[PDB]
């Protein structure tokens, strides 16, 4: 029981370790890919502006 | 995080980016061939984050020299430090702006911007450990104002994970009389708003009032406006330039400082334009505020303050302590602590003791109505609008940038009527 | 064997450690290089300073410690210091980009990247020991390094090295000596992560240690500098039981069983005497007595609350140097009539007693007298809980207009994680509450 015990605190520290750091790296990148998102976002309205001067003459 | 690098974009970034490197360079102990002429090892500590070191122990600013009028170039090369600079990194384009941000922001720079991009891409690749960037420009301009901008979000999809200043330099009617000023300001707002993560508000309003009253100018040049800022940049650049226990940079100032993410404007201030009591009480005054607002109208997020000269530091603790209790109204009580300060050995050429104020105040509203006033005048009779939806823009847009900065307003009022309980 | 492996995480870590080890080679005649002219058997060897220090053939007694940082600048002047001969380069572990004050990037961002390396060089220092005992681990609770990668460490050494012992020494934030207005959340995140993983903390707060350097050494506006000196004596106050052989020594793990009721309960309150300036100390010998009872004068806490408004579960004292039984005796007498001094029901009251017999030393240069006899009481009161309350006010006040958390957000971490923290707190302040209740 003692060892079933110890093993039991190495087994779910080492789970709930793994699943934080998988989770923040989701996370994470989900935000830096919003951020790139809308600053692509960006570079294809400034194609729709420089678009609308040249179909404008 | 050592190396940040620095980049002036049109008449106004050049200019008052000059001011800033020759400060810096004489503070460094630096000669305009570009050499160490000093006595302290205080000033080649910290040197590496401004400059690169070429051969010869040749130390050259890690600054990107940007225009789209040429003439910006030669007034450099020919000022006091124009010999320092790299020839490669001025990068200057053909047929000006004419204070015009469609231009700068969506079609002229827009074709200028990847030459640039290659120069910033070359500085920080040969960076140890790059920072992040600082941006000095006006709002009202066409160049800096929006080539500027543009810039800013380009240099964020290249680098999401550096932080990106602005030394944002706001346009005013007693300074500069051009009528469009207001529309090229809250455009840039709209950006700087989404795309920077602390923006220093040099407002022109205040520095004229500053120079009128206080220096006793009649009627004051761009150099007496830019001798106040040269200080100021010299003022908030000091916590990494020098030494000092403090450990800090870039993010963790802007940690320490930005509590809401869209709200990072900040009201500089300097003292003297003296014992250390007089300081204190001199920086929190609303006279000495380089952004024209004052903070009893409103309420302290955070503040940070940097002394320089020698002085009781114990001194310096009981009256950050004494304005704190003094004037407990105008921080909010919601962040506890939220008044921090460093004390600096080396003061800056000509004074024995200055104090330096930055403060992310929700009495910022204040300059953003003035310009939002100054905007929807214009723009609710159409005035000037060929010039910007000739160059490609929408109708759509002006009513963005005139609805983030009124929701920015919105915001800073609401944090300002927050209460703990 | 009982080796100890100290670990030391962040600026306030690593400088701490500086004056720990300084001050652990003065009182056992390391030289800087790290020669030990009185130790006599060369290479190795079952001594009780053996604990802290491990032998190479060269006669270099080397500390079985590993120093770590997210950015080198700190690391750089051990490197360069007086004592960069002791510690081989492995033993100092630098990255390049710090924290940034963000628990976030101490724990996830910036701390993965260097995690496995730091548990390899652990490693080579555990394989060097014959009965590993435990860890040491120095840290603040406010800075990004100090509070992230050390929560990450303890899970980490949890894993790696099961229910081995681990002991914090931990730095407590104060106004005074911070520049950080964020700490309120990454100590709470801290102290919530760890405290499932470690068996014994000692905090330190840098505001009690800042008006003892005031009031007791008269400085003026005391540095980083005057307060570790004084922490580091603190420190080695409580590690000289592991450090020194003794007839009536007594064994810090025997403390802990004293100090430690339930697992969650494991915050000793930590006070010491006497903190004498040269001036004062000068024909002003302080006997046992007198030292005994500066231990209840609260002024003299590593940790400012008030243990006479709370209860005693635990009331441990550490003396070194001139000192007997017979006088420790009598002192606590005096004591136990003359001052407010009240148990829990659950507990006995008695108090237990270690006397070193090697006098306390002075780091050359320093503001403390050199005295004669030294004590640092070790207690587990309930008044500690006041550090939390004080510390999850300021957390709660920022927290709810959620002041900062983008930047905890932009690193991955999510609201769940910032409130299951406060909870967690909420909880350990409810327990502390519950002891102190009468028995029915
Ligand atoms: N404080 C300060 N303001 C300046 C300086 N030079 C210009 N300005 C202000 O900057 C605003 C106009 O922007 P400029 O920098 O001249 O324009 P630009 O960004 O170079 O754009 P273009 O002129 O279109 O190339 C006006 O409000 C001026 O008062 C200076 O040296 N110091
Ligand atoms: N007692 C003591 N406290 C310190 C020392 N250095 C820093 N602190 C305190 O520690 C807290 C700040 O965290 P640091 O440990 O400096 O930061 P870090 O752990 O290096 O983490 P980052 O720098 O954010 O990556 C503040 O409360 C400081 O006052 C020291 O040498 N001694
Ligand atoms: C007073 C101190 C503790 C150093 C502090 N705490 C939070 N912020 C500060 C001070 C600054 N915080 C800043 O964000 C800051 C901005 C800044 C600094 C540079 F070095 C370069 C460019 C900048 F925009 N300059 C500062 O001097
Ligand atoms: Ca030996
Ligand atoms: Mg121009
Ligand atoms: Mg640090």
């Amino acid at each position: 029981k003692a060892i079933e015990e110890n093993n039991n605190f190495i087994k779910m520290a080492k789970e709930k370790l793994a699943q934080k750091m998988e989770s923040n790296k989701e996370n994470r990148e989900a935000h830096l890919a919003a951020m790139l998102e809308r600053l692509q976002e960006k570079d294809k309205h400034a194609e729709e502006v420089r678009k609308n001067k040249e179909l404008k003459e | 995080m050592r190396e940040i690098v620095h980049i002036q974009a049109g008449q106004c970034g050049n200019q008052i980016g000059a001011k800033f490197w020759e400060v810096i360079s004489d503070e460094h102990g630096i000669d305009p061939t570009g050499s160490y002429h000093g006595d302290s090892d205080l000033q080649l500590e910290r040197i590496n984050v401004y400059y690169n070191e070429a051969t010869g122990n040749k130390y050259v600013p890690r600054a990107i020299l940007v225009d789209l009028e040429p003439g910006t170039m030669d007034s450099v090369r020919s000022g006091p430090f124009g010999q320092i600079f790299r020839p490669d990194n001025f990068v200057f384009g053909q047929s000006g702006a004419g204070n015009n941000w469609a231009k700068g922001h969506y079609t002229e720079g827009a074709e200028l911007v990847d030459s640039v991009l290659d120069v910033v891409r070359k500085e920080s690749e040969s960076c140890d450990c790059l920072q992040g960037f600082q941006l000095t420009h006006s709002l009202g301009g066409g160049t800096g104002s929006g080539m500027g901008t543009l810039l800013i979000s380009k240099i964020r999809e290249e680098y999401p994970d550096r932080i990106m200043n602005t030394f944002s330099v706001m346009p005013s009617p007693k300074v500069s009389d051009t009528v469009v000023e207001p529309y090229n300001a809250t455009l840039s707002v709209h950006q700087l708003v989404e795309n920077t993560d602390e923006t220093y508000c040099i407002d022109n309003e205040a520095l004229y009032d500053i120079c009128f009253r206080t220096l006793k100018l009649t009627t004051p040049t761009y150099g007496d406006l830019n001798h106040l800022v040269s200080a100021t940049m010299s003022g908030v650049t000091t916590c990494l330039r020098f030494p000092g226990q403090l450990n800090a940079d870039l993010r963790k100032l802007a940690v320490n400082m930005v509590p809401f993410p869209r709200l990072h404007f900040f009201m500089p201030g300097f003292a003297p334009l003296l014992t250390v009591p007089e300081l204190t009480q001199q920086m929190f005054d609303s006279k000495n505020m380089m952004a024209a607002c004052d903070p009893r109208h409103g309420r302290y997020l955070t503040v940070a303050a940097i002394f320089r000269g020698r002085m009781s530091m114990k001194e310096v603790d009981e009256q950050m302590l004494n304005v704190q209790n003094k004037n407990s109204s105008y921080f909010v009580e919601w962040i506890p602590n939220n008044v921090k300060t460093a004390v600096c050995d080396i003061p800056p050429r000509g004074l024995k003791m200055s104090a330096t104020f930055i403060g992310n105040s929700t009495a910022i509203q204040e300059l953003f109505k003035r310009i939002s006033e100054q905007f929807t005048a214009m723009f609710r009779r159409k005035a000037f609008l060929h010039w910007y939806t000739g160059e490609g823009m929408d109708e759509m847009e002006f009513t963005e940038a005139e609805s983030n900065m009124n929701d920015l307003v919105s915001e800073y009022q609401q944090y300002q009527d927050a209460t703990a309980d | 064997m009982r080796e100890c492996i100290s670990i030391h995480v962040g600026q306030a870590g690593v400088q701490i450690g500086n004056a720990c080890w300084e001050l652990y080679c003065l009182e056992h005649g390391i030289q800087p290089d790290g020669q030990m002219p009185s130790d006599k058997t060369i290479g190795g060897g079952d001594d009780s300073f053996n604990t802290f220090f491990s032998e190479t053939g060269a006669g270099k007694h080397v500390p079985r410690a590993v120093f770590v940082d997210l950015e080198p600048t700190v690391i750089d002047e051990v490197r360069t210091g007086t004592y960069r001969q002791l510690f081989h380069p492995e033993q100092l572990i630098t990255g390049k980009e710090d924290a940034a004050n963000n628990y976030a990037r101490g724990h996830y961002t910036i701390g993965k990247e260097i995690i496995d390396l730091v548990l390899d060089r652990i490693r080579k220092l555990a394989d060097q020991c014959t009965g590993l005992q435990g860890f040491l681990v120095f840290h603040s609770f406010g800075g990004g390094t100090g509070s992230g990668f050390t929560s990450l460490l303890m899970e980490r050494l949890s894993v790696d090295y099961g229910k081995k012992s681990k002991l914090e020494f931990s730095i407590y934030p104060a106004p005074q000596v911070s520049t950080a207005v964020v700490e309120p959340y990454n100590s709470i995140l801290t102290t919530h992560t760890t405290l499932e993983h470690s068996d014994c903390a000692f905090m330190v707060d840098n505001e009690a240690i800042y008006d003892i350097c005031r009031r007791n050494l008269d400085i003026e506006r005391p540095t980083y500098t005057n307060l570790n000196r004084l922490i580091s004596q603190i420190v080695s106050s409580i590690t000289a039981s592991l450090r020194f052989d003794g007839a009536l020594n007594v064994d810090l793990t025997e403390f802990q069983t004293n100090l430690v009721p339930y697992p969650r309960i494991h915050f000793p309150l930590a006070t010491y005497a006497p903190v004498i300036s040269a001036e004062k100390a000068y024909h002003e010998q302080l006997s046992v007595a007198e030292i005994t009872n500066a231990c209840f004068e609260p002024a003299n806490q590593m940790v400012k609350c008030d243990p006479r408004h709370g209860k005693y579960m635990a009331c441990c004292l550490l003396y070194r140097g001139d000192v007997v039984p017979k006088d420790v005796n009598a002192a606590i007498a005096t004591i136990k009539t003359k001052r407010s001094i009240q148990f829990v029901d659950w507990c006995p009251t008695g108090f237990k007693v270690g006397i070193n017999y090697q006098p306390p030393t002075v780091v050359p240069g320093g503001d403390l007298a050199k005295v004669q006899r030294a004590v640092c009481m070790l207690s587990n009161t309930t008044a500690i809980a006041e550090a939390w309350a004080r510390l999850d006010h300021k957390f709660d006040l920022m927290y709810a207009k959620r002041a900062f958390v983008h930047w905890y957000v932009g690193e991955g971490m999510e609201e769940g994680e910032f409130s299951e923290a406060r909870e967690d707190m909420a909880a350990l302040e409810k327990d502390y509450e519950e002891v102190g209740v009468d028995s029915v």
